[PDB]
């Protein structure tokens, strides 16, 4: 389907993502806790019942069915996690979350305000713009003819240096500020 | 309201849920206790405890997370960047 | 940005839709421009015609509520597809079945609206008796003309 | 203090938010109970509905022919 | 046993039910790897000048950039006068202006035909 | 300094607009209309004096 | 600072409705490995919650009361 | 106006049956109520239908502020399938909820009693568009149906949120 | 009208003999000097106009106009300073002396008692647009929208002159004050009929017509800010003055000449505002606005009624000032991003709140929130077409919900949303800005107090 | 104040307070509160003002412009007599705008004051503006955006000889 | 209403699992009129809004 | 609500249309029926300012009622007897009503046991 560093889907991936998929649009259908609870094992006994199945074809064939199961018997409004896409707070706090850069942007008496931080930011500035050559010709040392084939970028292959294309990963803001 | 969550506080409550389920002893398990390998659990019950680990903290783990977390410790650490503990 | 990284007219020899693929950054297998209609598309690609909100919500986007990477190429229509607008994901019942559930209901929901209208419900007494010939002046009514009487009886 | 959360066990409850709350659970049932009491026929009806059957027809001036 | 699910226009079908997602031919696995390098080679273009300090403004999209020049200033350029652009244009451009002319003059000799004949009731109307 | 709330957001509002509706809007016409008094049988008119006489006696029916 | 988690062992689905879903998961030959995990729900101070009749009547008690109460007043009162 | 609040009444409290964001059925109980006040102006009676307004403003206000005292803690929680148990834990809010949903439904001598109950009183003794009335009168089924799928769901039985009381 | 004639031509020698780092400062002090001593216009009278000279006169239309007009120029200084802050002396007194002749040819094309020097004033008007549109514009679509510009004006323009001197020839004069009591009924032949076409296509041009709209969208993107802000608020309104001008020459023969034109605005504002839905570039978002605003104008002026002009002024002014405000946003975010694409900078309120806020008021102006004078015109308007035809409040509301959702889509992509992480050059607002800001849209919120002298001849 | 006649208000009936309970009405001790707290302090700063308007009084006027030749003795296309009786014309239609203004307002203080029996109270108003509104819309509806004396000339001849042609087929 | 909402929520408590009707997705996906006006009446503007007047 | 069913169901010429009747005289069986009598005076039901559905033939009790409730404030129940004689009284009314109905039933009945004797007969 869609997927960083993999290019495709397994089998065995989408097995489990049904696995998982049928056990919450069932704990959608059977609200009390006992009672999903026998549920969920007898979904997973109907999972175990053809676990030991060597034929690939097969085994294809039965997922197929079992996501038309799957597809006959959801709910209509499955349970979504608030912060999950499509939750009720899903992406609510994304007004609050300030990029770093806009600190660059500050008048001085409101950069005295914390000088500390200021302070203590600069060297975090410093650290990345010495660390950004470095990784540069980390990446084209490692990265194969043609480009990179997968979206998996390498750890720091030295003591001292930093991962390369790590400012965005560190410096993003805080789920909730 | 909301208190902050410490890696003491997500270790204890990882394993806290990793003991009440029944196919792991709590003597045997650490948190480096690999799920396959060392628990001899299936990947149906790897499922099953990230499922517990949503159920638990209140927030989805997405399938490319979950299928790589194979010990307590990567599903603590999980939990710790998708919540920022220790700032 | 340069004149042969811009879209150009419609490409009929495979060199020219090869060109076109590695200039809209897809395999010349997924490169499919709209039909040459005239309708004024050139060699742009015809992308699937599938939401915004469909894409992959956990993939870590360069932009992550358009849900849309960079250089990637844009549908058409991608304003129309934002997740503001139009949405082309899957319903749990039929888009038909949808339809003919949402227009039975509130056709026969109107038609019995005047099926009561014509059969009205009531409450068996006579009129509401008001004096003064049914208030005539009070109504309005002029008092350099005189009206009917109106009597009413006891019972 | 204000009140600690707590683990998979019922919280920490506080005097004053039990006593309003049973004071003002009792407070709907005895203004229930005094308006059914007081008043009756807001609920019951408050004037008897005639059978119209029962009428004679010579209060209503019915020739018998 | 099961009603097979239609897609529609703006209903498409799930991944889970398509069949073409169960391909375990060599040749899809092509095209995805392949689209799985451009896709990183794109990406890694785009946050080598994400992550750069000494860039200070817009990473330029050549795919955005494009895209409004498709929605501007190729279209003319790639217009062929034809039988289907000729009746839609025609179809759409004067059919409505046909349309509201005929219905607002209808409307319009109606009205005066009951005003100039005492019929209209324009009592107190004297804000026009 | 304890009721500065109902000083200057109440009583100098109250102060000002009395004295916008007292001097500068009832000294126009049709401004500030007010629905006549509603009159009984066995009211008093304040201005005159007239006492509105009593309605009939009632067919009394319980 | 820290937060003090309880004993793991006290949660046993004996007196709860999981011991009746592990009945019936014997039944048939299976058995419920998560229940332990559901066990405080069913457990403690979440034991023995009202019905929807009981939810209503809250407070018809000390109500009931104060009304007894409030029509002795009155008729007490008028004479 | 007798048939269009008779139609929307009927149609968003049937969908207020099935519902599992509280905010969600909460907002299609007011709009049940505002269908319920279209139907009270079609009967030629604006003033009951003012009275209506000025009831259905308090205990309506309240449910909303209960529910968003529950949403709050329960960490912005707003699916009831994850709540339960709550009849003990938030006594406040329960006794509030529940005299609320008493008021929403039409309890005798509380404040929807007042206007509401008047409502059916001149609904049915009116020259009325009868299938109005009857889904007038299904409608004020369902709001009973609601009100203590909300009670049932929220405050009676067993909780399903998370741990971390 | 000569004491409003020689401080703007006082203006050339004000801009070219200041030093280097002053000729923005004098010539924006100066010309706020002038926007002030603008409202000795406002002596009007219930009967009269204010006729100043055979040759000037100025009545409640051409007033706010005036006052616009004059208002608009230290805000187009304001505006255009900072895009050309790297430029050339030389040329910057030359950009600022075109925009000072603009307002020169404009004060008398709106004073014009003789329809002759208005139409002499009123293509004058070509000359420093084309120039500024031509010259100062930003991407290489210029010189061929300076072309659509220039021929769409002129081709509509060129029978206006000979309908013009033909009048001059049948009633002897040119004068609008003659010609208010010597007009004859104009009756229904071939000849009136092409009479009333050379009339009235060159303001059909200008305002825009739905149909003869395509010189906009171009020449409102390809131009500087300064040269937008005049085409939207000024420059589009010489269409509607000259119709309400040269409407009076043109009875009976336009109850029934109207009816096509009438269509195509009243099917062009559903249109073009259904166009807005869908434009990617914001600055043909807000052109494709103000044809849709003006197409009210349009249809107002075609039915005659009293209510209607009183609307259309009202309207004219009020997008004057509005339309100028959007693209003074607009340009706001395109000194930062240098692009004009409405989807690359979104969430601009997690950085920019009180510009957001002044597009927040912008766009609810847009919307015809009440009781601004945006919505005093198009109320008016709709209570006109009312009685004009009770069927046209479909077309009129369908229209009031597509000029809502434009004006908050606008809203909800430039500044709503999660912004674009790989732009980090949005500056602070700067004081200029915030300033221009004000400047738009404080005036057009303090006339909703007293709307009455924005509202023409015929209040 | 205004003019009494041209607004005109009927005699105030208000009754006498006969309070038949023993609990006190809070409305007489606002209204004291308010005598006391508002009305008192309100009445001596207007005094004040007043009194200052008292130490320098001066005078304003209602301009009166004299009749001038109407449209109908004004020669054709003679501009500087028909400028005159255009002007004229303007301001009298100016003037009869006003005229149903003042109608508008009597109708509707009328129809608020005398509350729930407007429909019998206010046939009086209600006659009289039917009345101005027949003669306004008789004097000057459907003349146009470019109304002058000249549109309202011909259509008063328009409607009389309308009136004419009635009155002569019915002879 | 009370009473058979009552054997509504005593249904739930039941170990029985039944599938959904088209009475509960009608209720349930707001009787398919945000999901089929919100989808349709958009497009068939939009693309009138770009196809048509816009191109 | 039976005569629902009896004017749909059953036969609608016996039963009285409720939009035009009384569809016979008032004395039509009737040897000299008293008029209803109107006790508050036009003038006295016009300075109350009554709504014109609250002008009917029992509106006295009303002015008398919105008199106690004027008199009273701010003891908003101390008129429920007032409002008791006013609400018996609508009663009567209504009672008044149903005898109308009950009345036109019963003659049109009456008129159906007429031209069925009379096709039997001749
Ligand atoms: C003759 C003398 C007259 C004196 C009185 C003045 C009359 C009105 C003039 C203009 C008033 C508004 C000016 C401020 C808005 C612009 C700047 C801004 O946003 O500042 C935010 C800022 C406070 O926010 P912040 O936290 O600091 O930062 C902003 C945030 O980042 C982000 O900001 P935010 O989004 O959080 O906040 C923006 C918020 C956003 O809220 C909205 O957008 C909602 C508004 C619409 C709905 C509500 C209003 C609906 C209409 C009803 C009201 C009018 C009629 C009421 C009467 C009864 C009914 C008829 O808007 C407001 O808070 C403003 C409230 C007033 C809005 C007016 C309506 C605008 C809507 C569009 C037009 C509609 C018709 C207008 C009719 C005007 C009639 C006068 O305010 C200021 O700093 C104020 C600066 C000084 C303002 C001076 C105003 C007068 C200037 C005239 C000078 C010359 C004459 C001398 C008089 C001087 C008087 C002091
Ligand atoms: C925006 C682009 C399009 C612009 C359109 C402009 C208006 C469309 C019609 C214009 C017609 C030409 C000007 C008419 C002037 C009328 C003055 C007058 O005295 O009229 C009465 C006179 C009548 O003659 P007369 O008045 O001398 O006669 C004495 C009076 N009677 C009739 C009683 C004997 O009309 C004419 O003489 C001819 C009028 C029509 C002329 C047709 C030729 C021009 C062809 C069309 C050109 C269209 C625009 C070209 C540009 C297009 C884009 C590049
Ligand atoms: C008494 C009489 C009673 C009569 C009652 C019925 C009258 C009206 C008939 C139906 C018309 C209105 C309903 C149809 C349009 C609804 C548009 C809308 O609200 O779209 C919402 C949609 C997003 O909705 P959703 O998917 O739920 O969002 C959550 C997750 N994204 O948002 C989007 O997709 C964004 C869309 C933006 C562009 C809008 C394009 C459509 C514009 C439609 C104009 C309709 C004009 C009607 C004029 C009527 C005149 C009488
Ligand atoms: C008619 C017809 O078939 O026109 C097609 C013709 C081109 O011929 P083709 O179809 O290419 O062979 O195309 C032509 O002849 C050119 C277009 C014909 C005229 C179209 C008129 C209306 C266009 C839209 C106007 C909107 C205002
Ligand atoms: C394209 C871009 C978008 C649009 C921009 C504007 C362009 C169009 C501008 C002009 C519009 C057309 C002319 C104005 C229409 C006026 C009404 C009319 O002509 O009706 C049709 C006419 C009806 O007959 P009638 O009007 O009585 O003619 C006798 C006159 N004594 O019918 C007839 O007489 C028959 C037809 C006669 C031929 C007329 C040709 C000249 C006019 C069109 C040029
Ligand atoms: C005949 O039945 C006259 C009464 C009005 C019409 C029928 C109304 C039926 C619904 C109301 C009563 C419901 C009792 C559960």
């Amino acid at each position: 389907a869609f997927l960083p560093s993999a290019a495709y889907l397994t089998h065995q991936q989408k097995v489990l993502q049904l696995y998982k998929r049928a056990l919450r649009h069932l704990e959608s259908r059977c609200v009390h806790r006992d009672k999903y609870r026998y549920f969920a094992c007898l979904l997973r006994a109907r999972f175990d019942e053809h676990k030991n199945e060597k034929d690939m074809v097969k085994a294809t064939q039965l997922l197929r069915e079992a996501e038309k199961e799957f597809w006959h018997g959801q709910h209509p409004q499955p349970y979504i996690f608030p912060e999950s896409p499509g939750g009720t707070s899903y992406e609510r706090y994304e007004c609050y979350k300030v990029p770093e850069w806009c600190l660059d942007d500050w008048h001085p008496s409101e950069k005295a305000m914390y000088p500390d931080y200021f302070a203590k930011r600069e060297q975090w500035k410093k650290l990345r713009r010495e660390s950004w050559e470095r990784e540069v010709k980390q990446l084209q040392e490692e990265t194969p003819v043609g480009g990179p084939r997968t979206e998996a970028l390498p750890p720091a292959r030295k003591q001292g240096d930093l991962p390369p294309l790590w400012w965005h990963i560190v410096t993003r803001p805080r789920e909730r500020p | 309201d909301a208190p902050p969550l410490t890696l003491e506080g997500i270790k204890d409550r990882v394993l806290y849920v990793l003991k009440l389920y029944d196919k792991i002893d709590p003597e045997k398990l650490s948190v480096n206790s690999h799920f396959m390998k060392d628990l001899g659990l299936d990947s149906l019950d790897q499922v099953e405890i990230i499922m517990a680990m949503e159920d638990e903290f209140g927030f989805e783990i997405p399938d490319i997370d979950a299928e790589k977390l194979m010990c307590p410790q990567e599903i603590v650490d999980y939990i710790a960047d998708k919540k920022d503990v220790y700032e | 940005i340069t004149k042969d990284m811009l879209p150009g007219p419609y490409p009929k020899t495979p060199e020219e839709r090869a060109a076109a693929a590695k200039k809209y950054n897809m395999r010349v297998e997924d490169y499919e421009p709209y039909p040459d209609d005239g309708m004024g598309y050139g060699d742009y690609p015809k992308l699937p015609d599938r939401s915004q909100q469909e894409r992959d919500p956990w993939y870590d986007w360069d932009h992550p509520d358009l849900r849309l990477n960079w250089g990637e190429p844009m549908h058409w229509d991608l304003d129309m597809y934002i997740r503001n607008r139009v949405d082309t994901s899957p319903t749990p019942v039929n888009w038909n079945l949808m339809c003919k559930h949402l227009f039975g209901f509130v056709a026969f929901m109107l038609f019995m609206f005047w099926v009561g209208e014509t059969y009205p419900t009531y409450q068996p007494v006579g009129p509401k008796q008001y004096p003064y010939n049914n208030l005539y002046l009070e109504r309005g009514g002029d008092p350099n003309k005189e009206p009917e009487p109106v009597v009413h009886y006891e019972i | 203090a204000h009140i600690e959360p707590r683990y998979r066990q019922f919280p920490q409850l506080t005097r004053s938010q039990v006593i309003q709350a049973e004071f003002f659970s009792a407070t709907m049932w005895f203004w229930i109970l005094w308006r059914f009491w007081h008043d009756s026929d807001a609920v019951l009806g408050h004037f008897p509905y005639p059978d119209p059957s029962q009428w004679t027809d010579e209060e209503l001036g019915i020739p018998p022919d | 046993s099961f009603p097979k699910y239609e897609p529609s226009r703006l209903a498409s079908l799930p991944t889970t039910l398509d069949p073409a997602e169960y391909d375990i031919s060599s040749e899809t696995r092509k095209a995805q790897a392949e689209r799985l390098a451009i896709r990183s080679r794109l990406k890694r273009e785009y946050q080598l000048q994400y992550n750069d300090p000494s860039r200070r403004g817009v990473v330029e999209d050549p795919a955005l950039i494009r895209w409004t020049c498709a929605r501007s200033a190729n279209v003319y350029p790639n217009f062929r006068p034809n039988t289907k652009t000729s009746l839609l244009g025609a179809l759409f451009g004067i059919g409505p202006l046909i349309f509201w002319y005929y219905v607002f003059k209808t409307d319009r000799d109606r009205k005066e035909k009951l005003i100039q004949e005492g019929k209209l009731d324009r009592t107190f109307n004297i804000s026009y | 300094r304890h009721s500065i709330f109902a000083f200057t957001h109440v009583l100098i509002p109250v102060w000002i607009i009395h004295y916008y509706l007292k001097y500068h809007v009832t000294t126009k016409p049709y401004t500030i209309v007010e629905k006549k008094p509603r009159i009984f049988p066995g009211d008093t008119i304040l201005e005159t004096g007239e006492v509105i006489p009593p309605m009939k006696e009632f067919p009394d029916q319980h | 600072s820290k937060m003090e988690l309880p004993d793991y062992k006290q949660w046993k689905i004996e007196g709860t409705p999981l011991e009746t879903v592990q009945e019936k998961l014997a039944a048939r030959g299976l058995r419920d490995p998560w229940g332990r995990n559901e066990a405080w729900r069913y457990m403690g101070g979440f034991a023995n919650n009202v019905s929807f009749v009981g939810a209503l009547l809250k407070g018809f008690k000390w109500g009931f009361a104060a009304f007894v109460v409030a029509v002795g007043a009155e008729y007490y009162l008028e004479s | 106006m007798l048939c269009l609040g008779a139609m929307t009444t009927l149609f968003t409290a049937m969908c207020a049956l099935t519902q599992n964001d509280i905010k969600k059925i909460i907002a299609f109980s007011t709009s049940s109520q505002l269908g319920l006040m279209m139907v009270t102006i079609g009967i030629n009676q604006p003033h009951l239908a003012f009275l209506h307004i000025c009831t259905h403003a308090f205990f309506k206000a309240m449910l909303f502020m209960c529910s968003g005292s529950i949403i709050h803690s329960l960490n912005d929680e707003q699916d009831i399938r994850k709540m339960g148990g709550l009849f003990k834990a938030m006594p406040f809010t329960t006794t509030a909820l529940i005299i609320g949903s008493l008021a929403l439904t039409g309890m005798p001598f509380l404040t929807g009693f007042y206007s509401k109950d008047l409502i059916i009183e001149s609904a049915n003794t009116s020259y009325t568009n009868a299938w109005a009335l009857l889904m007038t009168l299904v409608a004020t089924s369902f709001t009973a149906i609601y009100s203590t799928r909300i009670i049932f769901f929220a405050l009676l039985g067993q909780p399903r949120f998370p741990t971390l009381i | 009208m000569l004491k409003y004639i020689i401080p703007t031509m006082m203006l050339m020698p004000l801009t070219w003999l200041s030093k280097n780092s002053m000729i923005w400062i004098n010539t924006t002090l100066h010309s706020l000097l002038i926007s002030l001593t603008s409202l000795l216009l406002l002596n009007q009278f219930g009967d009269n106009s204010l006729n100043f000279s055979l040759t000037f006169f100025s009545d409640s239309l051409s007033t706010p106009l005036l006052i616009l007009t004059m208002w608009l120029l230290p805000l187009m200084l304001m505006a255009s300073q900072h895009h050309l802050s790297k430029e050339n002396l030389a040329r910057k007194k030359l950009f600022i002396s075109m925009l000072i002749l603009l307002q020169l040819f404009l004060i008398m094309t709106f004073t014009a008692t003789e329809l002759i020097f208005f139409y002499i004033m009123f293509e004058a008007t070509l000359v420093p647009t084309l120039i500024i549109i031509t010259r100062w514009g930003n991407q290489t679509e210029r010189l061929n929208a300076g072309l659509y510009f220039l021929f769409y004006t002129l081709a509509g323009s060129l029978p206006l002159l000979v309908a013009l001197i033909y009048i001059q020839n049948t009633m002897g004069s040119l004068n609008f004050l003659i010609l208010q009591y010597w007009v004859q009924p104009m009756p229904n032949s071939w000849s009136n009929t092409f009479m009333w076409l050379a009339c009235m296509m060159a303001f059909m041009v200008k305002m825009p017509l739905y149909g003869l709209h395509l010189w906009l969208p171009k020449a409102h993107v390809e131009a500087p800010i300064a040269g937008s802000m005049v085409l939207a608020a000024i420059l589009l309104k010489l269409g509607g003055y000259g119709m309400m001008r040269i409407t009076l020459l043109l009875n009976p023969i336009t109850d029934f000449m109207a009816y096509p034109f009438i269509m195509l605005s009243l099917w062009g504002m559903i249109m073009t505002s259904s166009i807005c839905l869908r434009q990617t570039d914001l600055k043909s978002l807000i052109a494709y606005s103000s044809v849709s605003h003006m197409a009210l104008v349009i249809v107002a002026i075609l039915i005659q009624t009293p209510w209607s002009y009183m609307g259309a002024t009202a309207l004219m002014i009020a997008h004057g000032l509005t339309s100028s405000m959007l693209f003074c946003l607009a340009n706001s975010n395109y000194e930062r991003v240098h692009s004009r694409t409405m989807i690359l900078a979104r969430g601009l309120q997690t950085l920019l709140p009180l510009m957001a806020a002044w597009w927040l008021l912008a766009s609810l102006t847009n919307l015809a929130l009440p009781p601004s004078i945006n919505l005093i015109g198009e109320l008016f308007v709709v209570m006109s077409t009312f009685s004009w035809s009770n069927i046209t409040i479909i077309l009129m509301g369908l229209n009031m919900v597509i000029t809502a959702l434009y004006s908050l889509y606008m809203l909800i992509t430039t500044q709503r949303g999660k912004h674009t992480h790989h732009i980090n050059n949005i500056l602070p607002s700067f004081t200029r800005e915030n300033a221009l800001m004000s400047l738009h849209m404080l005036p057009l919120l303090l006339l909703s107090l007293n709307p009455k002298i924005i509202l023409g001849p015929l209040y | 104040s205004w003019d009494k006649d041209v607004y005109p208000e009927p005699p105030r009936r208000t009754p006498a307070p006969s309070p038949q309970t023993s609990l006190p009405n809070p409305i007489t001790y606002l209204t004291k509160a308010f005598d006391l707290l508002v009305d008192r302090p309100v009445t001596l700063v207007r005094e004040f003002i007043e009194r200052q308007h008292a130490k320098n009084k001066y005078y304003y006027y209602h301009r009166e412009f004299r009749r001038v030749p109407d449209i109908t003795e004004c020669h054709e296309k003679d501009v500087l007599c028909m400028f005159e009786a255009e002007m004229q014309w303007k301001r009298d239609y100016k003037v009869d705008q006003e005229i149903v203004n003042i109608i508008q307002e009597r109708l509707k203080a009328c129809q608020q004051r005398e509350g729930e029996s407007h429909r019998q109270n206010c046939a009086k108003e209600l006659q009289q503006f039917t009345q101005v509104v027949k003669a306004y819309q008789d004097r000057y509806h459907d003349l146009g955006a470019h109304y002058s004396a000249r549109k309202c000339l011909a259509k008063q001849k328009q409607r009389m000889l309308a009136e004419r042609k009635a009155t002569k087929e019915a002879a | 209403g009370f009473i058979l909402a009552l054997e509504i929520s005593n249904t739930t408590h039941y170990l029985k699992f039944n599938y959904p009707s088209n009475t509960f997705k009608f209720s349930n996906l707001l009787g398919y009129y945000p999901t089929i006006m919100h989808r349709l009446t958009p497009y068939m503007n939009l693309t009138m809004s770009q196809k048509s007047a816009s191109s | 609500g039976a005569h629902l069913a009896r004017r749909y169901l059953g036969d609608a010429s016996v039963e009285p249309e409720p939009l035009r009747m009384p569809t016979f005289p008032p004395d039509y069986g009737f040897p000299e029926r008293k008029e209803r009598e109107m006790v508050a005076t036009q003038q006295e039901m016009n300075d109350a300012q009554l709504v014109l559905q609250q002008r009917d033939y029992c509106a006295h009790y009303l002015i008398r009622f919105l008199k106690c409730k004027r008199d009273s404030f701010p003891n908003f129940l101390a008129c429920k007897h007032e409002q008791h004689d006013w609400d018996y009284c609508e009663h009567l009314d209504y009672v008044k009503r149903m005898k109308e109905f009950e009345r036109e039933r019963r003659l049109l009945q009456r008129k159906k046991r007429r031209e069925q004797r009379e096709a039997d007969m001749a």
